[PDB]
DNA sequence: ATCGATGTATATATCTGACACGTGCCTGGAGACTAGGGAGTAATCCCCTTGGCGGTTAAAACGCGGGGGACAGCGCGTACGTGCGTTTAAGCGGTGCTAGAGCTGTCTACGACCAATTGAGCGGCCT
DNA sequence: AGGCCGCTCAATTGGTCGTAGACAGCTCTAGCACCGCTTAAACGCACGTACGCGCTGTCCCCCGCGTTTTAACCGCCAAGGGGATTACTCCCTAGTCTCCAGGCACGTGTCAGATATATACATCGAT
């Protein structure tokens, strides 16, 4: 377990991160934390993502994942909907949805 | 060469398509200008931010960072062409 | 011979264009209307082609937004048509000048 | 040249999660924007806090109280006790 | 004598779009303040400028929309507002889902 | 209570926006959207001012929590 | 002193100190504090003048928060510029919808 | 006690040099300071982005240029860029 | 209300252009060490927040009478949707040319660090 | 709030050193232009009908005025919590050198899905 991924059982590099920290001039100085819990997040929400836009794409009988997935998995959840209300994904598409009253009657 | 008035190439039922995929059921015959102009004023805010960026850099050709930034700039994130 | 009663090609329409994703507008005319409002800011401009790209596609993506908009203000006056006066309404509720 | 992408970790991370799925290019790329684009935001709220306090370092309670404010409720909890097992582990070994 | 009703109306709009005083009472903001704040973090304390910054935004906030929600009964032909008024103007601004 | 929030003040409110009549029912839509904004509002300043290990609530956290929601405040030590 | 050099009123020495002390950029150039400092000199004496013309038209001799809205509000660019913002105890313009004045 | 700085006399200068028969108040000069820190944040924070987008790493005059021409309107920018020229050449010229 | 016209998701071949595995190698990350200063800790002072008492009186609550406005219903006529035939120019697949983005090498001029000095501006009281 | 007194701490001046970048050269990817061809899509026309719009009647529910009440605003007094400041020291991060392996560019095989298209089934509309 040499790099601080493994030690900190991440998948994300925690090396970059910390590079990317400090030659971002966020601050004069980074403590020896805050590369470790950014990753973690990253990786989490990154999970959270996948899980759903796969989830979309076995529904409809398709293997790999195109970016009509990705709109609908985080337009179908709240709460990822609401962290990317203003985001536009490109090839996505609209949710397919019709009012009521242009229904026949 | 001059290009002069090349607003009318979005058609009609360029329009019309793209007002079915947001649910419209009905469309006036006045709404195809309206949207023409609508596109015009669009168009000019990014454009310009657009070129700012690329004249700073003492360059001749608009890249595609240029644009994602400038859309970043009136808060209208987009996502697919670099990051 | 045969003919639909009015109403129910558009709603045909509408389910086949929110099931697609593809692009709304012809590619060339866009280019042109992009180089020829380009024009006025700087000379001799060129142009990557993903940046074109990402120009219509922004551009599609918030026509259709205002166009989801319309459609709600219409409808909020009792009817089914789209006019003028529901887009100006709401781009001055969206505040935009 | 080189030029850096997260397109690697992304595998790993589906693969863990479904292992018989692919990805596009497209998709790829838009994780590589979503990636970014959330590091810059939470650490700017983290630079941002840092200063108001009249701070010259950036710790991890600084980036803890970045993701409780940026993150939504239920998302912004699962993140919180993420990021503390992870650096639980990471100090413990 | 006596007014006929929507005169005494534009009365006080003009009274009260002429002067910049604050329109709610103190007292019961700053109990409706602590209570709320009170789900958070319990013995909180409160610095004055605090809550005066507090009823500030609130009232701005309320007369935005409240313009909003008058433009939006116009557009309809009507004269009185209405909850729906609130919660298209609400909608189109992005506030509710 | 949100009841403090009487009727004849948010009449003022509506008139200053230039409202001329009211419905019966705006005065419980009034008060919903106001006991929502106040929360998130409040909620962020609890937050800016508990991560600098304080018990008081200041002016600058209520100014810092308006800023994040595009709502600049000016006028209390911005 | 430095704001004698560009003949400004504003101090160019804490400009610059700001700039190098608030984390933007690891140098910062010669020539950046003057040319910020000259843009919000400019930039604060427009707003106290229209400020000024417009506190002399209600027949009062001080400038109150009132007098800024209005003039920040009555002017088209500066309405643009500080379109999110909200001035303590300024107010708001009168105005009454046509279909709402009385027949 | 703490020492906190302000804008107040700069203002106050402007104030006498357009207006000299005027006053101002507390709350408006306390405005006047939260607007002048608003700007100053806005322009200093897009010279940086500027800055770090190219390569760059060091904030000249002309990334405070561009961003003032990327903020401000149109007429607004263009007398601002002139006064911002005007005292950078005067400065210059002068030792 | 059966039935005829038209649209729609399905089964399958195929055929491909892109997804995923391999290998070389260089550039960035891991490991050990020192040295200085940021911040964690404990004490002290006093400012400002919380709580309570009583007064006058401004504003909220209640009730009633009356008219203005919202809403349902009716009828008409104009403007939009549908389908069909014709004209137009967009998209595809090549070719060739060259402007300009991009990488390499250097050497020059410019900004950071530091020591000493001073007067400009923040704090406090006045009219 | 405009003005003045006090002084102390941040702005001014000058010198040295290290390096960021301005400039010049050179290679090569990608943007621009032209040619022909096929057909997909845009244009124009005519008809019919369904929805936008005006008018009218009713009933209801908002507004304005007067009376009673209730609790907000004000002034004064008491007490203590916790915010702001100061000093000390210690341990945590930056900077340096060494070394090595993870990830990026180029190469390549083969397979999941986009077309073409016949078909059972859904659905709508006229007699």
């Amino acid at each position: 377990a040499k790099t601080r991924s493994s030690r900190a059982g991440l998948q994300f590099p925690v090396g970059r991160v910390h590079r990317l920290l400090r030659k971002g001039n966020y601050a004069e100085r980074v403590g020896a934390g805050a590369p470790v819990y950014l990753a973690a997040v990253l990786e989490y929400l990154t999970a959270e993502i996948l899980e759903l836009a796969g989830n979309a794409a076995r529904d409809n009988k398709k293997t790999r994942i195109i970016p009509r997935h990705l709109q609908l998995a985080v337009r179908n959840d709240e709460e990822l909907n609401k962290l990317l209300g203003r985001v536009t994904i490109a090839q996505g598409g609209v949710l397919p949805n019709i009012q009521s009253v242009l229904l026949p009657k | 060469k001059v290009l002069r008035d090349n607003i009318q190439g979005i058609t009609k039922p360029a329009i019309r398509r793209l007002a079915r995929r947001g649910g419209v059921k009905r469309i006036s015959g006045l709404i195809y200008e309206e949207t023409r102009g609508v596109l015009k004023v669009f168009l000019e805010n990014v454009i310009r931010d657009a070129v700012t960026y690329t004249e700073h850099a003492k360059r001749k050709t608009v890249t595609a960072m240029d644009v994602v930034y400038a859309l970043k700039r009136q808060g209208r994130t987009l996502y697919g062409f670099g990051g | 011979p045969h003919r639909y009663r009015p109403g129910t090609v558009a709603l045909r329409e509408i389910r086949r264009y929110q099931k697609s994703t593809e692009l709304l507008i012809r590619k060339l005319p866009f280019q042109r209307l992009v180089r020829e409002i380009a024009q006025d800011f700087k000379t001799d401009l060129r142009f990557q082609s993903s940046a074109v790209m990402a120009l219509q596609e922004a551009s599609e993506a918030y026509l259709v937004a205002l166009f989801e908009d319309t459609n709600l203000c219409a409808i909020h006056a009792k009817r089914v048509t789209i006019m003028p006066k529901d887009i100006q309404l709401a781009r001055r509720i969206r505040g935009e000048r | 040249t080189r030029k850096e992408s997260y397109a690697i970790y992304v595998y790993k991370v589906l693969k863990q999660v479904h292992p018989d799925t692919g990805i596009s290019s497209k998709a790829m790329s838009i994780m590589n924007s979503f990636v970014n684009d959330v590091f810059e935001r939470i650490a700017g709220e983290a630079s941002r806090l840092a200063h108001y306090n009249k701070r010259s370092t950036i710790t991890s309670r600084e980036i803890q109280t970045a993701v409780r404010l940026l993150l939504p409720g239920e998302l912004a909890k699962h993140a919180v006790s993420e990021g503390t097992k992870a650096v639980t582990k990471y100090t413990s070994a």
